[PDB]
């Protein structure tokens, strides 16, 4: 999972 | 129901210098941009804009919004929330960074709301916390009563938007539920609620990440409603023509080499601002035994890696996305940040040959002038  | 005209602006940024990179908004955007085109709409799709080229881009979109004109942004990469206002970060930004290094949203809309738009509609896949550096308290006017906006936030305030963490293709948790539905003729709001609960059956972003709908239209306006195209204002054509040419590449040209030896010369568009060259070689007079083509001297302002041009496949040049869309057997070259440019675009076609019998190579070059590419021309 990647952070915006 | 029916439009004047449909309009998107995409932007994705992801190659962050002084904040975490992201590899997802070049998918989102890609994806987003063929559904958008399979509805009709014009659209534009910029790649890593900095808080520059991003106000240039939106005052690009507002020149084509018109009365009746549906008008939609979409932006994937970082963002922020202060006070229910919502803040787009360019890949230029400096840890920390404040609200004038980053573009408000809310801004964006009275800006389309001169304009007379038919429907504004705001699709913000970015995160929504808190940017505690900036300090300022902006007295933002109050919007008109439009009863046209149409906010679709891939996340709730205070909380963050996701992309996935897989090496390969993969798309954002926003994109990967909004491009089952995004075709669908429902007036938007209720797609993206249906989109909502989709959303709602992800086991990773349980608690973490959900979409919030904001709306204030009154209309059963529809992504998928016809355009009218009678009452354009010659003015407006001229734009829609300049737009097409935007949107569409120089056509590939064979180049004719004084030894007799011809390339081809292929174009093709990833974004707005990402084009792909490919080269090949095509025809050769007997004479001569072996030949070699290959491209360079390209501006500086689109800071080309000649270590990162001339390859065997699309994939080695960090495009992806365009294969098999490409003639195989042609060494591939891609040019990113083409808003970049202040020059027509020139460049340099080298042939390196050697004639049958004789044993020394030859070099020979020409430049080659498509001037302005894709975006570039808009200005």
């Amino acid at each position: 999972l990647r952070s915006r | 129901m029916l439009a004047k005209d449909k309009v998107a602006l995409l932007i994705g940024n992801m190659n962050y210098r002084e904040h975490p990179k992201l590899k997802a908004p070049l998918v989102d955007v890609y994806e987003l941009t063929n559904l958008l085109r399979q509805l009709d709409f014009k659209v534009v799709s910029l790649l890593d804009l900095t808080e520059y080229e991003m106000r240039n881009a939106v005052d690009e979109f507002l020149l084509l919004l018109d009365k009746g004109v549906y008008g939609l942004l979409y932006y994937a990469g970082h963002g922020y929330e202060n006070f229910g206002n919502s803040f787009m970060v360019p890949v230029d930004a400096p840890n920390p960074y404040r609200s004038e290094n980053c573009l408000c949203v809310q801004n964006i809309l009275k800006l389309m709301q001169e304009k007379e738009t038919g429907l504004n509609v705001f699709l913000l896949d970015m995160c929504r916390k808190r940017n505690d550096y900036d300090d300022t308290i902006p007295i933002l006017d109050a919007l008109k009563v439009t009863a046209n906006i149409v906010f679709g936030y891939a996340t709730c305030q205070g909380a963050e938007a996701f992309e996935i963490q897989h090496s390969g293709l993969a798309n954002g948790i926003f994109m990967k539920f909004l491009k089952d539905r995004l075709l669908e003729d429902k007036k938007i709001t209720v797609l993206l609620d249906e989109v909502a609960e989709d959303m709602g059956k992800c086991h990773l972003t349980k608690g973490k990440q959900a979409l919030e709908i904001r709306s204030s239209l009154s209309e059963k306006r529809a992504l998928t409603d016809p355009i009218q195209g009678t009452e354009y204002s010659a003015e407006s054509l001229v734009r829609n023509l300049q737009w097409a040419k935007a949107h569409e590449l120089p056509e590939s040209m064979c180049l004719k080499f004084d030894c007799g030896v011809q390339i081809q010369l292929g174009f093709a568009a990833e974004f707005s601002n990402v084009m792909i060259i490919y080269t090949s070689i095509v025809y050769k007079p007997p004479e001569i035994i072996m030949c070699d083509a290959y491209v360079t001297d390209f501006p500086l302002d689109l800071d080309i890696d000649p270590k990162d041009a001339n390859k065997g496949t699309p994939e080695e040049t960090g495009s992806y996305l365009v294969s098999k869309d490409l003639p195989k057997h042609c060494l591939y070259t891609r040019l990113s940040s083409l808003q970049k440019l202040k020059e027509h675009l020139v460049f340099t076609v080298c042939l390196s040959y050697q004639y049958s019998g004789l044993e020394d190579t030859v070099e020979d070059k020409q430049e080659v002038n498509v001037g302005k590419p894709l975006i570039a021309k808009l200005d």
